[PDB]
């Protein structure tokens, strides 16, 4: 235990931009967390970025402005930064660096865990092997998640993908009422939403939506503010793991993390880049994206001996619709699988805007099947997907050819395809959808035509719900 | 005490004997008192950069011991003169020497102090009461239009040991002191203020009023809020003086660009005559607003600083608690110059060159607003939007300057640039717009024109159908040809290029979206296959004849003299004459 | 990228004076 | 004033290219102009830029030849450089540093004033109201300019500008004909004129032009050859616009400054900013160059209190006919308008080859109307101005289909490109055309279409002026 104590020092040569250079500091050591005092009583925090024997350097957080040669004071605390890990904090809400913001008090962590994190041991790892509900036809019929699957999401500037996030957060649950509703009642589900950069509004459209839906039972909101300082935005993630990682593992939790806006956190890694002075790589970011980015990804999975898993989320707003741009490209390499959001569609009026068309969940069959669900559910999505490319390409062959050259099949495969936009597609805001349900609907939308053209599924399986 | 300067090049200042001194705070250099703020301080030496003209400096000159950090004075005396970046009072200035001409190293106050106004105390004053950091001390008659008022800054409780009474004062003619746990100290009428950081408030408020926007097209198509933000590319301001005429905000302030010197020009000289109609009485000037001008020649810093000092001020007026307005032509100058210090620190930029520091500065800057609850008396209540961008260059939405805009503020206006080369001013690239707001405007449409929410659905579906069959016109039917005519035809209506020319610069809502309404029924009417009951495009076209062309004609109202009612004799008979075009076939 | 990595170099050797 | 004997030093450090970096400088002066004597004895000149300490940098104008460590002098007279001017330098002829070319005397100076002039109170300018008369078709009616105006004139190399440049200060005039000619003719038009990096052919072109039109009376010349040396260049323009300063504000003459390809001068700034290690924007220019020509392009306008006018009109050459070239992009945020000369229209040998496509004058706004130029004008421009977008998509689809797609109304379109182009745009080298023949030449190209076809018309005035 640390039983040494802490050493106050006064004198600086200076700073330097958001940086903070002095001199004379006795064995300095890497990331070590400072705090700072101004001629006027002002307290700040910081973090040690450089050191050369005695010559320390370290960033201010709150932002540097009135500092004075020698009427100031840093105070080391000689660790790096500790996280207050507990269970409790499911309930509470908390800013940038962990203060209450929910006028809560401190937290009386029962566990302090180191923020940075460690990997896992790729031995020990497991093949997902059930699904996750979500509540959105869309998602759970085409691309339904599985249990340490990460599937990112792509959205345009100015979409609602932040309302389709909100709604995920207050709908996601488990799949257990399958079996047993009594089943149901472990209830080992977990949220954890982080919200990084984002504008004061919708950071209150958050909350408020959250506090209405009286589910905060399950759940651990992180907000950061865009105003807030730059280095704290490298360091909610880290937080959110680091909890997730304790729900997950050391509570046996489900817990489903979601991240938001890593477009953002890429613009805070070039802060902290430009902050050490190495020069930019390729479209400006810097060259080691890789390594962090791959290490926040990472974090989830399941474990031997182990009765929890982690799913992870993100949100990443594709700059002006560029695929070919470095961080979509990467984070496509890493992740598995990936979904699609269309502006047009969102033109069009049709919530949530999700184009089926491109999207693609890497190991749903696995993550679907008999016994875990309907055992003709993967057959459904399959059927679903190849009768909405007819119908597009039936359109499209329409849309310059004429209905005086159309025959009946085809009217049927517009009808189901409008129908498909009008009813599958449209979800609503506040609409509690389950799988059986999503599946009828389904069922309803094929039973538009006959057995003779429905050719992929089996007829023993088709007999299942054709003839109803 | 003071220092020496050390030897100097280009718009900086190096100076030896330094420490001591905050990095941010104020100093004057040379015999000229030139006004500098440190930006780099290690061990006593200290590079400073300088505000205005940058020659005729020497090594050694004396650095007077620093001030305070940056700061403007604020109370009466505002919404009625002209500033600059750095708040010279230049309306005095011109008197100051008789000559103008030159303004050369002035240092006076941006307050007049041989000027003397009313003020009244408020009734509920007592003899050693307290009073938190945001209790009103009373009432100010500062003149005609509105009359604001003065509280104590952000401060504890204090025990009152004397208030003045009512009477005529002058300059500062300190009001009233107060007392504190072991200090007592005197208060005037204004109070000096730092810059870059903004009196904090109690609580953020729902915002939920529509905007009453001094242009058609931008509130027709993406509405925008009374006490939000938004991004507009600078193509101008006539906007601004619409809502001075239209929206309820009792005062707007425009920052200037020095960019050009031209339009400055022409804006300061036709300010006086801005004349509308206020509670039946004939307004002929906008005088309550706050003016701040750059020009180009003025160096990189003051440029930097005007908008800062414009937030702070329009901060100020708005804790008052009135709702108001900001209009910013800025985000070009405001990059390079940061480019320009940047370069100038030596520290290596981004791709494009803007630094590091874009993204966080620029988000600071914009955000600053919403509607607010008070720190004193709940009375005060207060708003602000913010509107103002820049065309990028050459169109460029790959700009990181624009790509800072779309992190942050949710309006964005759209510009092709294949339309924007050929002089269409208020034209869009829709495609790359965001309406930030759809639920505000349930409340006000359910009791206002309800109908407008699908119209303008079917206006973006056709937006988007031409959007594609024009690339199919690359490279045909009339099936297609309706929906291009169309399309054609409500751009030529919307995107009115008009020039500014008077007959454009009003806004009836109500009576504008007639012609959407006309055009929306005629492309429903003719979609069905054209003949009714279904004949091509072409039997239509050759029908109408001078129909069309009394539809184009429909924007040249001048609503001022022709009358609200006869404007809605007017959609009637554009009605009519539809329905018995169509009727004939 | 060349010249940026070039006047870095610069500004470093001349950070080294003593 | 200054009433101390001169001081000499001969501590020479080195010599940078065009810089000579010197030590051992007592109290030295921020630009501050340096004599220097060389070993064979000839005589130079020189500005301080750089100042550190003892140690100082200056920049020689005519370049470093011969110069040595200790066989040379150097002179600092400590005061800010001062020009001479009066009301004599019209008739006579100099250099880029003033010295007299044409056999003429010393300059015999009226009063010193600054090199950098002063910043004008913004308060005390006039808004240009007057509309200046151009002679040229493309200009007057299209793009029309003022007094007080500053325009800049985008070409290439190879294209025919300079006689342009001749016709647009030959043909100057004022369009208020319209009462007694008597006090019209009082009115005139001084011209100073900067030649810059500019060959001895077009030079003496602009000379014999000048001379042929016999108005020397108010014409002064600074010239300049490409064998003379660069960083003269870099005050040669400043030199002029004072004068000019002094022969409008004081002399009470109405000034017409004219400049010369003032890509030369960014890449002479480029020069001193390769030589001077500083760091470097985009395409190696320095990042100040911005405010240099804010500096030098601000100096017009009209001023409270006097009656003389100050109308700027560069021209500049865009590499490879690039309009996002940085110093087109940069002057087109200094200046309010564009011109664009085109190669193509060369090609096809139309003088003056005006692109009225990519043209621009903002202060057209309130420039024409009833009683400054005639009551029906704007919306004539425009409505051409669509016709000729619009006939330009009929030319492109033409190319890529044939026409065997176009209708009737594209042949309309086609023929009045054709007509456009042959009547508008063609003038003449010494057609001085009037403001109400064009309006009329611009009702004549409207007539070919009926009432129908035009939209961005009024009616009322269609019917008061079409049907004649």
């Amino acid at each position: 235990y640390l039983s040494q104590p802490r050493l106050t020092y006064k004198t600086v040569s200076g700073v330097n931009g958001p940086l903070v250079i002095l001199d004379h500091v006795k064995f300095p050591r890497y990331a070590e967390i400072v705090h700072l005092t101004l001629p006027d009583g002002t307290k700040r925090s910081g973090q040690v970025l450089e050191v050369s024997g005695s010559k320390a350097v370290v960033q201010v957080f709150e932002g540097t402005s009135g500092i004075d040669a020698k009427k100031t004071s840093c105070e080391f605390t000689g660790d790096i930064l500790r996280t207050p890990v507990s269970e409790d904090m499911l309930g509470r809400v908390f800013n940038g660096s962990g203060k209450p913001i929910d006028r809560g008090p401190v937290v009386l962590a029962e566990d302090f865990l180191d923020i940075m994190g460690q990997p896992i041991n790729p031995q020990c790892r497991i093949y997902p092997e059930e699904m996750i509900q979500t509540g959105i036809s869309a998602i759970d019929g085409m691309n339904s998640i599985a249990r340490g699957q990460k599937i990112p999401i792509f959205s345009a500037a100015g979409l609602p993908h932040n309302e389709i996030a909100a709604q995920i957060c207050r709908q996601a649950g488990l799949v257990k009422k399958s079996k047993d509703v009594v089943d149901y009642s472990e209830e080992n589900f977990a949220i954890v939403f982080a919200a990084m950069g984002v504008n004061m509004e919708t950071a209150r459209f958050f909350k408020s939506d959250f506090e209405e839906n009286g589910s905060m039972d399950n759940v651990c909101l992180f907000l950061n503010l865009a105003n807030d300082p730059t280095i704290e935005r490298i360091i909610t993630p880290r937080l959110a793991l680091t909890t997730a990682e304790f729900l997950a593992y050391q509570c046996e939790k489900h817990v489903l993390v979601i991240l938001t806006d890593m477009s953002s956190y890429a613009e805070a890694l070039r802060e902290v880049s430009a902050a050490r002075e190495e020069v930019p790589g390729r479209r400006g970011f810097p060259g080691y994206m890789y390594t962090d980015l791959a290490t926040i990804y990472e974090r989830a999975g399941r474990v031997e001996g182990r009765n929890g898993s982690i799913t992870q989320i993100p949100i990443l707003t594709m700059p002006n619709d560029d695929i070919t741009h470095p961080i979509p490209d990467l984070t496509g390499y890493i992740t598995e699988g990936q979904i699609y959001v269309d502006r047009q569609l969102h033109n069009r009026q049709i919530y949530p805007p999700i184009n089926v068309l491109p999207s693609l969940s890497r190991l749903m069959k696995s993550a679907i099947g008999e016994g875990m669900t309907r055992k003709d559910h993967a057959d459904v999505s399959n059927q679903l997907y190849a009768c909405y490319a007819i119908g597009k390409d039936v359109q499209a062959m329409k849309a310059v050819v004429g209905e005086e050259a159309l025959t009946s099949d085809d009217l049927l495969y517009l009808e189901f395809l409008q129908k498909f936009e009008k009813n599958f597609i449209t979800q609503g805001p506040y609409e509690n959808r389950t799988v059986y349900e999503t599946l009828d609907i389904g069922w309803q939308l094929l039973r538009i035509f006959p057995k003779e053209m429905l050719k992929r599924i089996p007829q023993s399986t088709l007999s299942e719900f054709y003839p109803r | 005490t003071f220092g020496y300067v050390h030897g100097v090049s280009g718009p900086v200042v190096t100076a030896c004997d330094m420490a001591g001194a905050a990095m941010y705070e104020l100093v004057r250099v040379g015999h000229s008192e030139l006004v500098g703020e440190i930006i780099r301080l290690e061990g006593d030496m200290a590079t400073i950069q300088v505000y205005e003209e940058t020659s005729g400096v020497s090594v050694g000159d004396p650095v007077l011991r620093t001030g305070k950090p940056l700061s403007v004075e604020l109370g009466p005396g505002i919404m009625g003169a002209i500033f600059d970046g750095i708040q010279r009072p230049l309306s005095d200035i011109s008197s100051q020497t008789q000559s103008i001409y030159i303004p050369r190293g002035v240092n006076v106050s941006a307050l007049s102090r041989d000027i003397k106004w009313e003020f009244i105390p408020s009734k509920n004053l007592r003899v050693g009461s307290h009073i938190t950091g945001g209790d009103i001390y009373g009432i100010v008659n500062e003149n005609s239009l509105i009359k604001h008022k003065i509280m104590l800054p952000p401060r504890n409780r204090g025990s009152v040991t004397y208030i003045a009474p009512p009477g005529n004062y002058d300059a500062s003619d300190v009001v009233l002191e107060l007392e504190f746990e072991g200090v007592k100290e005197k208060f005037s009428m204004v109070q000096v203020w730092p810059v870059r950081q903004v009196r904090p408030v109690t609580e953020k408020l729902p915002a939920n009023h529509p905007l009453l926007t001094g242009q058609r097209v931008l509130d027709a198509l993406f509405p925008c809020v009374q006490g939000g933000t938004t991004a507009i590319p600078g193509a101008k301001t006539v906007i601004s003086q619409s809502l001075s005429k239209y929206s309820n905000s009792d005062v707007i302030i425009y920052v200037g660009c020095g960019e050009r010197g031209n339009e400055m020009s022409e804006v300061l000289r036709d300010f006086p005559e801005l004349t509308m109609e206020v509670d039946g009485k004939v307004e002929s000037i906008m005088k309550r607003t706050a003016l701040v001008a750059n020009t180009s020649n003025m160096p990189v810093a003051a440029r930097e600083a005007s908008i800062y000092t414009g937030i702070t001020l329009s901060e100020y007026f708005r804790d008052m608690g009135y709702h108001v307005s900001m209009m910013a032509d800025s985000t070009s100058r405001w990059a390079e110059a940061l480019r320009e210090i940047s370069g100038r620190l030596a520290e290596m930029p981004a791709d494009s060159g803007y630094p590091a520091y874009l993204g966080a500065r620029l988000a600071s800057f914009y955000e600053r607003a919403g509607r607010v609850k008070c720190l004193g008396n709940p009375e005060r209540e207060g708003s602000v939007s913010i509107v103002g961008a820049v065309s990028p260059p050459g169109g460029d939405f790959s700009d990181p300057v624009t790509s800072a805009t779309l992190g942050i503020v949710q309006v964005f206006w759209g510009l092709d640039k294949k339309l924007a080369q050929r002089k269409h001013f208020p034209s869009v690239n829709w495609l790359i717009s965001y309406s930030k707001y759809m639920r505000a405007l349930d409340e006000y449409y359910d009791k206002h024109f309800t109908e407008f929410v699908p119209l303008r659905t079917k206006a973006k579906e056709i937006l988007q159908e031409e959007e594609d069959l024009a690339e199919i016109v690359q490279l045909l039917a009339e099936t297609d040809k309706i929906t291009l005519e169309v399309a054609k035809l409500i751009k030529d209506d919307f995107l009115q290029q008009n020039g500014y020319t008077p007959y454009d610069r009003f806004c009836p809502f109500y009576k504008t979206v007639g012609m959407l309404s006309n055009m929306i029924s005629f492309y429903d009417m003719a979609r069905r296959a054209v003949e009714t009951t279904a004949i091509t495009w072409s039997i239509i076209r050759e029908h109408m004849g001078e129909i069309l062309y009394k539809l184009s004609s429909m924007k040249f109202k001048d609503p001022v003299k022709d009358g609200e009612a006869k404007i809605k004799a007017d959609y009637a008979q554009l009605l009519e004459d539809m329905q018995n075009a169509f009727r004939s076939l | 990228f060349y010249r940026l990595k070039k006047i870095q170099e610069k500004k470093k050797i001349i950070k080294e004076k003593f």
